[PDB]
């Protein structure tokens, strides 16, 4: 009744209200039968950490890795992963985050929610790093964004497409020369646009006027 | 659903898409049918941010999903759109053409008018972030050969339904669309003269009469 | 520039305090020269060459000369290297001796004439509109 | 001379700095220690770079990545790294036209804002010539 | 929805002290009253002396403060301390964390107290940069994270304004004056959008008017005005305002240069 | 010592006003405070002011009271702020002088040095402009009248501007009227340019002594000439942008006029129709 509410709050993305449930719901299966519930107290520690990993707070993650509380029994595939992914996030080194999407996935592939929020978080990380690498530049040959962000171009411009198209940074990609242009504001002018509407409405009104021919 | 029974989707957009809040099935049809309708019209006339708003986010369609033999297909199309999956777009497009459209007694009549449109959108959506891009990039993406791709764009371009234009010599595609004040200048000049010559024309007629 | 450059040659041997600090005097000249060549010029802009020949300074320093001319407050403005221009937003008001006034009289005569022609030229056009 | 050296806006020229202040710096116990505090001498170099690159942003409207490297005694990877830094903190406004060309330091101003500038210039002008009028009458009376 | 109203004397004393302290930052206190949840009104300001350290908590001087308080009492200026000004010359308008802690030291006096950042140097004869806001370019510091922005307006008495009028005597200079351009951008825009708006109204009157008699039409439309007259009307202001607008600049460029 | 022209910043105006309506002082009484600025040179630059509590002796005051302790308590509490604003003189907002004025100025000679300046702010404004009037006291000992001005320092330039943005006039006069007002203004400028030219002649010829204060202002006139983000294309883009609105507006007139032709032609058709019978 708790951790499920923590789950729904991982659906509504509030992770403080979430950990509110995950902590206690961990404590229960902690002190309880332990027969098969070593694993059901092994489950919630994860989401407890998903909360923090989403919340950027690695101090409380240090707090979560302490031998007796969990590790003493629970040192296992779970902890190395979510740690490395966590400070991997706060360092914002995408190659690291990727490698931790490689060698830790033995759980991540199995646990759906975890892996989900890591795909989300991974996105909203790569987004950010992009938004930081472009703004000092215009006409920045896109290979450069690649080697700097340390990732293959094809999915870079794969995303920069998505960002341009999502109105994020206002620029345009020239694939002929392998370039990325950025702009300060929307380049389009509003005034001229309303002119372009007026000409239309008119161009109808004229026809309807001349219909009065009689 | 009448509006849908004719070419007019633009009404069926709001009509159907809000018919999801409440629906009376015993009247005509099942709830998943009308789901497929509101989702099809939605896909068809909805803007990208209001697609995400009103359809991709569905207090309802989520409650259905696999419920039928269509909503999983057509939604498997729409997500492949909104999320920019180009390799997959055409396959799901063909699917829905077969699975949902042609069986629908209302939609089948309109089948082609749908798909033609649903081609354009993607081409449109693919270019919008590019002031130039090379064919083989596109063809590669969609997974068709160039010559057929060129052949397809040639349908839309001269109709000014698509703001591209092609350079075959270099296999390149550049996009002329009205954003930079320049373009919104030229286009305005042309439209203006197009209004003048008309106005003068009728002008002399009513002068002399 | 040149006349000063002549003047220093004699006294520079005479007064030892002048023997030291010749560097200063040189800089200070280059500056004042710059300031004036800007102050007279009708539209204020300069290539780097212009300053070079005017100040007889090889053009690398020319941007050090300009930048230092600003950091003392003498000029405001910007430098465009790509085209090697200097825009000079504005130049400091400074007490003016006799001869320097004359040129001001000139430029002001010009900017009187332009108005002569414009005002006197705008009645003709639009003579049909006046009130 | 050190504090006065970072107050004013002018190019630093690192070597001369190191030469001049080397002895008096190194003598101090906490700041510039024998082997323990040598890590300060890398910072000082950083602050110097940030200083020159901070002032060039003032005067120069455009500059060529070459000449800017020359002025900073750096390399291109370095340069673009420092520009990237400073702009991330919003200390300077500089935008690099990247393909081996040009840093652009002007804050692009909305042309209407350029206008609202030029008007006020005009108005304050006219006010001045007006005063020069009232005076210019007054002196003949006075004289 | 929340806002502050900053009286003229406040703003001028503000910018004066700020411009005077350059290139070091100055601080002072703000005297006013809280109208409702949605408003803070600032009628007065006084200036706080420099400190050896930067603007900070102890920079506020109790002795000085009350010493000023009573001496304003004798003048009837009695008001709460509703906020505190400040200046970040050259750095734009944002609160450093050190600005924040002090802002808290003004939270626990009054929960609605606000922070006002003034920026002397880049505030210039055009737009004046000013900011007021309270806790929870600038986004680097968490504009929305630790704190949040507010809005500002200016109370003006009739007589106040009337003094301000006589500053500039424009009676001779008129006709070379160019009014604010951005304002005629909202003009030349909103005008056009409007013309669009009434275009299809004139369209509906020509179609409906076509198939329905004048006697019937009058009954309907007499309430509002003849959308053909909003075309005939509205086209003008754009026309002549834009022709004087063009000509004025064409003259200022060639004549003044 | 001897000074001539008196300069005033707008903040003493607004300040003194807020003193008036702050203290609710009705016209039969007056408001009083002191003035800080620069008295040294042969003009007097006023900048700042602050309010002074005082009392007048019932009706027809024989005595009065000013608090000198309030003064010497406030003054140094200003000096801690901007030290360069020195106590100069006082002011009463009463529209016209009082008997004790000349008496109390003699008091302020204690707290200032040269010639304590007394100016009168007009808080009613009901008359025409220059609500100030500047006075000193010279021997006998009456008040010499002095000229004044409102000299906006840069901060007050910015402030007064930003506050008076909205009050700017509509000027509904027809197009011909405006276009006329302009050419009038141009000729005016032309004339003034004459004036300065032949004056400068008189400087290099008539040997009217060099007046620096003017030359400074000429220079300041040059500093403001637009160089002409280049402003040039900044202007071009505008003029294009207006010419658009001019143009499509013209389209709107044209189509309207065409409509009215439709109304004529239809009208004459039905009238001439009826003239049959
Ligand atoms: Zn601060």
């Amino acid at each position: 009744l708790d951790l499920m509410s923590g789950i729904l709050h991982c659906e509504d993305k509030d992770y403080k209200t979430a950990f509110s449930y995950f902590f206690e719901s961990f404590e229960s299966y902690h002190n309880l039968t332990t027969h098969n519930s070593y694993e059901k107290a092994c489950q919630v520690l994860k989401y407890m950490l998903l909360s923090k990993i989403m919340l950027n707070l690695i101090d409380d993650v240090k707090n979560i890795l302490n031998a007796k509380y969990t590790k003493e029994t629970y040192q296992s595939r779970g902890i190395d992963a979510m740690k490395a992914v966590a400070e991997a996030y706060n360092n914002r080194s995408l190659l690291d985050f990727n490698t931790a999407l490689k060698q830790y996935e033995k759980e991540l592939m199995g646990d759906e929610l975890t892996r989900s929020h890591f795909n989300a978080l991974y996105d909203t990380l790569l987004e950010s790093n992009l938004c930081k690498i472009i703004e000092p530049f215009e006409c920045v040959e896109i290979s450069h964004i690649s080697k700097i962000i340390g990732l293959d171009t094809q999915q870079v411009e794969g995303k920069l497409s998505q960002m341009i198209l999502d109105k994020i940074f206002y620029g345009v990609l020239d694939q002929g020369n392998g370039w990325l242009y950025v702009y300060e504001t929307p380049n389009q002018d509003a005034t001229y646009d309303s002119a372009l509407e007026l000409v239309g409405q008119l161009n109808k009104v004229v026809d309807q006027l001349f219909e009065k021919a009689s | 659903i009448h509006c849908l029974a004719v070419r007019n989707f633009k009404e069926a957009a709001k009509l159907l898409v809000d018919s999801l809040a409440t629906f009376t099935s015993i009247e005509l049809t099942s709830y998943e049918s009308i789901a497929t309708y509101a989702s099809v019209t939605g896909l068809f006339t909805l803007e990208r941010t209001d697609l995400k708003s009103k359809v991709i986010d569905s207090p309802e369609l989520l409650s259905l999903i696999s419920t039928t033999a269509a909503l999983q297909s057509i939604s498997s199309l729409t997500i492949s759109l909104y999320a920019s999956d180009y390799a997959s777009y055409f396959p799901y497009l063909l699917e829905t053409y077969a699975n949902v459209l042609i069986p629908c007694k209302y939609l089948n009549r309109h089948a082609d008018f749908f798909v033609r449109e649903m081609r354009r959108k993607v081409y449109a959506q693919l270019l919008e972030s590019y002031k130039t891009l090379s064919l083989k990039s596109m063809a590669s993406a969609f997974g068709v050969s160039v010559a057929f791709l060129d052949n397809d764009l040639g349908k839309f371009i001269p109709n000014k339904q698509l703001n591209c234009v092609i350079d075959r010599v270099n296999g390149i595609v550049e996009t002329n669309r009205p954003d930079n004040k320049n373009a919104q200048y030229h286009l305005l000049v042309k439209q203006g003269d197009g209004l003048l010559t008309k106005l003068q024309k009728y002008g002399a007629a009513v002068r002399l009469t | 520039f040149d006349k000063f450059d002549s003047l220093i040659k004699v006294q520079i041997s005479k007064i030892p305090i002048l023997a030291q600090h010749e560097s200063f005097l040189r800089q200070k000249i280059c500056l004042m020269t710059l300031i004036e060549t800007v102050f007279v010029k009708n539209i204020r802009m300069l290539s780097f060459e212009d300053i070079s020949k005017a100040t007889h300074l090889p053009k690398d320093n020319v941007e050090h000369l300009v930048m230092r001319a600003i950091s003392l407050g003498l000029l405001k403005g910007s430098i465009d290297q790509v085209n090697e221009l200097v825009t000079i937003s504005w130049v400091q008001p400074r007490i003016i001796s006799g001869d320097q006034i004359t040129k001001m009289k000139d430029r002001l005569v010009e900017w009187n004439d332009q108005v002569e022609k414009l005002g006197k030229k705008m009645e003709a056009r639009g003579q049909s509109i006046w009130v | 001379s050190l504090v006065k050296l970072f107050t004013t806006n002018e190019l630093m020229r690192w070597p001369i700095v190191q030469k001049t202040y080397e002895p008096v710096l190194n003598e101090d116990d906490l700041a510039f220690g024998g082997e323990a505090n040598k890590h300060h001498w890398e910072d000082l170099q950083k602050r110097v770079i940030e200083h020159n690159l901070r002032v060039i942003s003032e005067y120069y409207s455009r500059i060529t990545l070459l000449r800017l490297n020359e002025l900073l005694d750096l390399t291109e990877s370095q340069t673009e790294t420092y520009i990237s830094d400073l702009v991330n903190q919003g200390i300077i406004y500089a935008k690099v036209n990247r393909p081996a060309k040009i840093v652009n330091f002007e804050k692009p101003k909305n042309s209407s804002q350029l206008l609202n500038e030029w008007s006020h210039n005009v108005d304050e002008l006219l006010e001045h010539i007006e005063t020069i009028g009232h005076l210019i009458t007054k002196e003949e009376i006075m004289h | 929805k929340e806002t502050v109203y900053i009286s003229s004397i406040a703003l001028l004393k503000m910018l004066k002290h700020g411009r005077a302290g350059v290139p070091m930052e100055v601080m002072g206190l703000m005297l006013g009253e809280f109208v409702d949840d949605y408003t803070v009104n600032v009628v007065d300001v006084f200036a706080m002396p420099q400190s050896g350290t930067g603007v900070s908590v102890e920079a506020v001087d109790d002795v000085f403060q009350a010493k000023m308080m009573d001496m304003l009492k004798q003048t009837g200026r009695d008001q709460m301390v509703v906020g505190w000004y400040h200046s970040h010359p050259g750095f734009g308008c944002w609160l450093s964390s050190v600005d924040v802690n002090t802002q808290k030291s003004f939270e626990q006096l009054n929960s609605r107290a606000v922070a006002v950042v003034v920026d002397p140097i880049q505030s210039v004869k055009g737009k004046v940069v000013i900011d007021a806001f309270r806790l929870i370019q600038a986004l680097i510091h968490g504009l929305n994270r630790h704190y949040y922005s507010l809005n500002i307006d200016y109370h003006k008495t009739a007589k106040e304004t009337k003094m301000l009028m006589n500053l500039h005597k424009e009676q001779w200079q008129s006709g070379l004056k160019m009014y604010d351009y951005e304002e005629k951008e909202e003009s030349n825009l909103a005008a056009t959008k409007s013309m669009v708006k009434i275009a299809e109204q004139y369209s509906k009157r020509i179609e409906e008017e076509k198939e329905l008699t004048e006697e019937e039409l009058k009954t309907r439309y007499v309430g509002r005005q003849d959308p053909k007259k909003h075309l005939s009307e509205t086209a003008d202001e754009t026309l002549e305002n834009n022709i004087v607008s063009v000509l004025t600049a064409g003259v200022n460029s060639v004549a003044i240069k | 010592l001897q000074h001539e022209k008196v300069t005033i910043a707008p903040l003493v105006l607004l300040s003194a006003l807020d003193h008036y309506e702050r203290t609710q002082t009705k016209e039969n009484k007056r408001c009083v405070g002191v003035i800080l600025g620069d008295a040294n040179s042969s003009t007097i630059r006023v900048t700042n002011s602050f309010a002074l509590p005082f009392e007048e002796d019932e009706k027809n005051s024989d005595v009065w009271f000013l608090d000198h302790n309030y003064i010497e308590n406030m003054n140094e509490m200003c000096k801690k702020i901007n030290a360069k604003e020195k106590l100069i003189g006082w002011y009463h907002s009463g529209p016209k002088l009082r008997a004790s004025d000349l008496k109390i100025n003699e008091l302020f000679k204690k707290y200032t040095q040269n010639n304590p300046l007394l100016l009168i702010v007009d808080v009613k404004q009901q008359g025409v402009g220059l609500p100030t009037d500047a006075y000193v006291a010279i021997e006998e000992k009456t008040f010499l009248h002095l000229p004044c001005t409102i000299e906006a320092e840069e901060a007050e330039e910015i402030g007064v501007e930003h506050l008076l943005r909205d009050v700017r006039d509509q000027a509904a006069g027809g197009l011909s009227i405006r276009l006329t007002n302009q050419l009038k203004s141009l000729k005016g400028l032309q004339s003034k340019l004459k004036d300065v030219v032949e004056y400068l002649d008189k400087v290099i010829n008539k040997e009217l002594p060099i007046n620096h204060t003017i030359l400074g202002k000429l220079q300041d006139v040059f500093n403001l000439l637009p160089n002409l983000n280049n402003l040039q294309k900044a202007l071009t883009v505008k003029t294009n942008d207006e010419l658009m609105v001019i143009y499509i507006s013209n389209l709107v007139r044209s189509i309207i006029a065409f409509d009215d032709l439709i109304e004529n032609k239809i009208q004459n058709k039905k009238i001439q129709e009826q003239r049959v019978k």
